[PDB]
RNA sequence: UUGACCUCGGAUCAGGUAGGAGGACCCGCUGAACUUAAGCAUAUCAAUAAGCGGAGGAAAAGAAACCAACAGGGAUUGCCCUAGUAACGGCGAGUGAAGCGGCAACAGCUCAAAUUUGAAAGCUGGCUUCGGCCCGCGUUGUAAUUUGGAGAGGAUGCUUUGGGCGAGGCUCCUUCUGAGUUCCCUGGAACGGGACGCCACAGAGGGUGAGAGCCCCGUAUAGUUGGAAGCCAAGCCUGUGUA
RNA sequence: GAGACCGAUAGCGCACAAGUAGAGUGAUCGAAAGAUGAAAAGCACUUUGAAAAGAGGGUUAAAUAGCACGUGAAAUUGUUGA
RNA sequence: GAAGCCAGAGGAAACUCUGGUGGAGGCUCGCUGACGUGCAAGAUCGUCAAAUCUGAGCAUGGGGGCGAAAG
RNA sequence: UGAGCCCGGGUCGAACGGCCUCUAGUGCAGAUCUUGGUGGUAGUAGCAAAUACUUCAAUGAGAACUUGAAGGACCGAAGUGGGGAAAGGUUCCAUGUGAACAGCGGUUGGACAUGGGUUAGUCGAUCCUAAGCCAUAGGGAAGUUCCGUUUCAAAGGGGCACUCGUGCCCCGUGUGGCGAAAGGGAAGCCGGUUAAUAUUCCGGCACCUGGAUGUGGGUUUUGCGCGGCAACGCAACUGAACGCGGAGACGACGGCGGGGGCCCCGGGCAGAGUUCUCUUUUCUUCUUAACGGUCUAUCACCCUGGAAACAGUUUGUCUGGAGAUAGGGUUUAAUGGCCGGAAGAGCCCGACACUUCUGUCGGGUCCGGUGCGCUCUCGACGUCCCUUGAAAAUCCGCGGGAGGGAAUAAUUCUCACGCCAGGUCGUACUCAUAACCGCAGCAGGUCCCCAAGGUGAACAGCCUCUGGUUGAUAGAACAAUGUAGAUAA
RNA sequence: AAACUUUCAACAACGGAUCUCUUGGUUCUGGCAUCGAUGAAGAACGCAGCGAAAUGCGAUAAGUAAUGUGAAUUGCAGAAUUCCGUGAAUCAUCGAAUCUUUGAACG
């Protein structure tokens, strides 16, 4: 019988601390972070951190040993070492003055600043992370959120301007794929931006794109982590677009006319050729779009659901079907300002989003300019019994106590027995019926409370602790709901 | 003992409760494999071992 | 702040090398005594044995800071005489060469010392589709030219070229190649005796029941079959650059 | 490949399961020991004997060749005869 | 069988005796030579060996003369 | 003449001779010659001590030394007994043989031949270091190698970090290995079983170490639990780096006390033995493991209180205002008591069975006493010494506060239960007047464990219980002598 | 007279001399140049149907692959080989392999 030591088996050689992993790999912390981000390696919670490492605190991060083995066997680490040696060589050449050799060594070093592409090829990494196009589609949500954010963000040292341009390119190509295949489904406006949900091969992809302003950047936000994420998501989205285009039959990449890009076409700078219910909403229509309106979102929506003839002001850029506002061959015009051509339907953009939302042409006279717009709903929360729904009415979603209380409000808008007997010796129908109803309901509530107290006493210690936690959570939920229907009540009385 | 158990299970389909091993004076190893109660040593010896 | 160069380190870094055995002969180091003779001592044994280090099919030496004194010879090595001569030794015990001369065998060369300076022209890697791509070493000197019975540089006019296949051949293993088991006697068994023959560029040797050229393997000369690797080579393709 | 060599006390210590058996703590020391017969044809069967073996019988040219085996001296010994 | 302790009796005390309790000892039982000193014609005093038994592991010092040793 | 030469008879089987030259390892009575073989002495000397053997039967061709029974002797717990260390190596065990060995024989053997036999998480090795030694850094040496062991060695670790700038921090040496089958050390007991193995096989009942993980329980919206004056108590009741401590870890002797075994004495049950006579008689059985639960305490420590008219107290000593006596409590526990184990076991006795595998059923296994007795362990006290009494592996606690949270739960809780696993090597036998060494199967040497009783003053002598011998070449004649040396008779 | 001692002869013993033989030694001569970290020389343990030693080999273990020959090995046992054939053999050659523990011996 071997006398095995205490901490030499089990979780000890199952998990490894972050410092131990970094020392084993012989990496700088930035390099370890980049490799973990690219490979999707994440910290784990062991069952007992003391058994894993007797000197481990509550703030110690633990990493899987087999994941550290994958990192050790990754070829990208040898690539990193080669790049570091090369950078030392350029430093040597520049410090001595050999400008031509420095330029050649940079050409070999393949920097994102000049190429516009990520410095490292991540083909095998993406293949092993998502061996299925379904998995690629399943993480496109975060991928697209990142690329739209950085396509709107300015340029940094970690994130080159050319790489911003390539992110914008990839976002536009993905938008064209959505336009052509009509796989965009639903949209929503928020105080955070615009949320788009599309359905690609049965997979729902949801992403957010900010409003076009100077997305303010404050605080200790580090763009190197974001830069690594952007690089990975750029390669991922490039392959997703390639596969989607070769599936539809179109040619990838679509031609990019730098000229029309210069006069600012964005989506209209791409011509997609081939290889040798949703699309009826606005097909037989003609849309013209003001200067104050978000051209990129609105154009994306209209081109996704049918409108093939969209025009706008010259300041928005090239690609307008017509720039003349007075043009008599127009159906609808979008404004949000506080020549009044008769043959025209003037609409506010909530009309466009509510039409895309409900798949039914919304009432324009209700959605008319200068009118207090009706509330905008969120096309994302499903009807969940037991939680507030803004669409169903109070009469079928109240609580019984508030119902009786509202009834008595609308109506107004032993001791008595003995005293009446002694004195005798010496509106009303409804109001009464309601007040006896109130006291009877209160009596029922008191009886229920008594039964609940009897049971909660008929629990044990930890069991009752868990039960009290459930009561606290449910009480907070119904309290928020009660606040909601109270505000409904005051809205509806006014 | 672990290899003896694995070989007995994989090849001749014998389940053993335990194994006791010794080294004979001539240099060969002798292993007593005590089997599970479900199986019968006589039946296994007659069928797979060819021993009467 | 950064970056060079110098020096010194790390790596289970990429690729390699050394140890041990054998030691008959060979190259070095170290190093006795017994014995012999002599008043004594040096000497002799012996620059040996024992011990230590280092190579090969040979080793080592080797192309004069030589021999010589002639009419001169001409790297090294080994044999013959030189010669028991010169020479050193109580001119004891004793020790003890070499030049010449005859033979065997023969073969000559490379660097450092000059500046390519009108062009580091050189070389190690490792990446290769093999065709060429980069990392470097190196100017504190890698190529080409020259090595003192020489040489360089200019001028001059004659004279010489370089690669790739390669039929075939030589060397060595292997296949095959003559003739009595004729008759009689002794004998357990003829391979012995007698008779009549045959082969022989083969009458060496061995086996077979006794001394066998002709029973068997073999043995002699010429070929003949297939294979092995080195070397040579008729011819045939090419050549190139003011080299 | 050979020899005016030696021929089992010779020739290498070793013609053989010889650097073996064996001795020494160890460095080391270190032997003895070849031959039936052409061919095992190495004696079937019978008898005595506990067996070992013996006697008939048989193999072979020979058992005056029986695996204590070619030939088989002397020392020494037994029987027989003088 | 010694120190130490207790009690009785004399001594002003220090002590002395007796009776004990105690169980420490370079204490017992079982089966000489070599020198040195000598202060004389040799006396006395000192020094040197004889150094728990035993299994398994381990280390060290070795001759002579010279010299104060250091060497 | 001679050294010699030739022929005959027998044996035998394969080569040999004469003549003239050539050649040499060429001629034997000696050398206390070499090797081998063989004699007389000579069937001679001789074949020891451990007192000692005898009768019947069986096996066998054969019996003093083969076996069974009986008789007489012996070792006498300081063994002629039961086991180990070292060393040996199959000698152990079953069957067969009797060519050689066992100074005689042999049916016997440690012989020879053929088969078999050694079962482990708990027993050792494996792990740790001790005295000591070896490599590495360096330095000598012509060199094989020597000095050197922490040295003028860049020698070893660990942590932190939103990826702000691909860094920055601390901590400490002799930086490794060897050296112990008696030192340190996690954990297994009882019964039964084979021809040969038993803490290993089977049955019953346990334990330890390591890992993974769930339930219950504890804490938590007062953040990390309560009680007691205190000694401290409990089912667990945050705790990083860093630091401290404990155990491992320890001398010899003396008497004293506690406890467990052994010895002794008595009663009771069952059986056996003597018995002319006597002996309410003599002997034997009457046992209870690991592990778990519960109860049990000297030392020590705490509270009240305050002592000389000094007290307490041991076999002895000593202790006490640096807190005694006294009163009241806390705490360290085993080989102690009770229960489970566990009577179902082991042992004793009786009855019934009869081709075999071999059985079935009844009863009992109880109660005391004592000690200048023996032995193991524990405890307080005293004395002495070379005077704080080896080291390391390993386990635990404490200080310090870095960090840390739970609303269809969190938990860095050493609590209960649940899950999994535990490899390698040795295991036979002897350990000696036959298994080791000594030239050997030698009256010799060789380390340790256990250790009954009677007579008896006795640790003097003698004799028995358990266990083990009857073995030293045997028969006939007589067998109790002689000499020498010691010894206070 | 027998026995005993001695002598001569025949047979039989003991012993291994002589003669004969020799898959051995010894000496001379000739051609050639070839150990080892790609793990040598040496030591150890295993491997055959029945083997102790010598020999061969290394868990692919008296051996595998390839080439050549052409019908065996042998003590016994059991299998072959169709022989008009990739094919026996304790066969030869030998260019591919297997190659346990140490040993310069190297975690």
């Amino acid at each position: 019988g071997k006398a095995k030591k205490k901490g030499k088996s089990g979780a000890a050689r199952n998990y490894m601390t972050r410092t131990q992993a970094v020392k084993k790999l012989q990496l700088s912390l930035p390099d370890f972070r980049k490799l973990c981000i690219w490979k999707g390696i994440y910290p784990r919670e062991p069952r007992d951190r003391r058994k894993v490492n007797k000197s481990a605190t509550a703030s110690t991060t633990f990493y899987y040993t087999k994941d550290i083995q994958y990192l050790l066997h990754e070829p990208l680490l040898q690539k990193f070492r080669e790049q570091k040696a090369l950078e030392k060589k350029i430093s040597r050449a520049l410090g001595r003055g050999d400008v031509s050799n420095a330029a050649r060594l940079e050409r070999n070093a393949n920097l994102p600043e000049k190429t516009g592409k990520p410095r490292y090829t991540l083909n095998h990494i993406i293949r092993e992370r998502y061996p299925t196009f379904q998995d690629a589609l399943r993480d496109l949500d975060d991928c697209l959120s990142m690329l739209f954010l950085f396509a709107n963000l300015p340029s940094t040292t970690a994130v080159p301007a050319k790489m911003i341009a390539r992110c914008e390119r990839l976002c536009h190509e993905f938008q064209h794929y959505l336009i052509v295949t009509h796989s965009l489904r639903k949209s929503f406006l928020s105080i955070k931006g615009i949320y788009y949900q599309a359905n690609i091969q049965g997979e729902d992809i949801l992403w957010l794109v900010p409003y076009k302003f100077n997305q303010r950047i404050v605080g200790d936000v580090d763009f190197r982590i974001m830069g690594t994420f952007v690089e990975f998501y750029m390669t991922l989205l490039g392959f997703v677009n390639y596969r989607l285009y070769t599936s539809i039959g179109l040619k990838y990449p679509p031609k990019f006319d730098q000229v029309k890009d210069d006069q600012g076409a964005e989506l209209a700078a791409f011509s997609l050729e081939g290889l040798n219910d949703p699309s009826q909403l606005f097909a037989n229509f003609t849309f013209f779009l003001s200067r104050e309106t978000p051209r990129q979102p609105l154009e994306f929506i209209l081109r996704a659901f049918g409108c093939k003839r969209i025009g706008w002001d010259a300041v928005l850029g090239e690609g307008a079907f017509t720039t003349d506002e007075s043009d008599p061959r127009i159906t609808h015009q979008i404004i949000d300002r506080p020549g009044r051509y008769p043959g025209r339907i003037y609409v506010q953009p909530q009309w466009v989003w509510d039409s895309i939302n409900d798949e039914e042409l919304k009432p324009p006279e209700l959605y008319a300019p200068g009118a207090q717009l009706p509330p905008h709903l969120s096309p994302f929360v499903k009807p969940t019994q037991g939680q507030y729904d803004p669409t169903k009415p109070l009469e079928e979603q109240q609580t019984e106590a508030e119902a009786l209380e509202a009834e008595l409000e609308d109506a107004q808008a032993e001791a008595t027995l003995e005293r009446q007997r002694e004195l005798e010796a010496e509106l009303d129908p409804k109001v009464k019926a309601k007040l006896e109803a109130k006291k009877a309901l209160e009596r029922k509530k008191k009886q229920e409370a008594e039964e609940l107290e009897r049971a909660k006493g008929m629990l044990s210690k930890k069991k009752r602790k868990l039960f009290e936690q459930m009561q606290y959570s449910n009480a907070k939920k119904n309290a928020e709901d009660a606040k909601l229907r109270a505000k409904r009540r005051r809205i509806e009385k006014e | 003992k672990a290899q003896i158990k694995q070989a007995l299970k994989k090849l001749y389909d014998i389940d053993t409760v335990k194994i006791n091993t010794l080294i004979r004076p001539d240099g060969t190893k002798k292993a007593f494999a005590r089997l599970t109660p479900d199986v019968d040593a006589l039946d296994i010896a007659a069928t797979k071992l060819g021993l009467v």
